[PDB]
């Protein structure tokens, strides 16, 4: 019932719908895998690098500032207890 | 007989041509490595400290 509770939220979203829906199950995913904050960085990167081909940088952080060129609608930013997943790939 | 060697006289004139060459360039940008850096309060105030 731990998937039901966090509910995940999307503050601000630039993706289609099919694939920011394909994200949430990741990144629930990702978070229960993941002993540390740290190793949730490298395997949401790893998990979209495999998925679409690209570059991919991925940051979370309990509070952080971010300014970032990525491809248009290749950034999709979500938030789950104190965790941000940002994703934004670059050219 | 009316042709004479003073009455036409024949030159040949030609035009340097650089020889035609083949070569082949391939160029690769510089190599990009991934980084991941964990920033927290206690970490930056030790490097502070």
């Amino acid at each position: 019932s731990h998937l039901d509770k966090v509910q995940p939220v999307i503050k601000n979203s630039d993706m289609s719908v099919e694939m920011q829906k394909e994200v949430e199950e990741v990144a629930k995913k990702a978070i229960d895998y993941c002993n540390t904050d740290k190793e949730i960085a490298t395997f949401i990167k790893d998990d979209f690098r495999s998925r679409y081909h690209g570059t991919w940088h991925c940051i979370v952080g309990r509070n952080f500032g971010s300014f970032v060129t990525f491809e248009r609608s290749y950034y999709i930013y979500l938030y789950v207890g104190q965790l941000a997943i940002l994703l934004f790939k670059t050219g | 007989t009316l042709r004479n060697k003073f009455n036409y006289n024949t030159r040949e004139c030609q035009t340097i041509n650089p020889s035609i060459r083949e070569r082949g360039v391939s160029t690769e940008p510089p190599p990009s490595d991934t980084i991941c850096g964990n920033i927290t309060q206690w970490e930056i105030f030790d490097a502070y400290y």
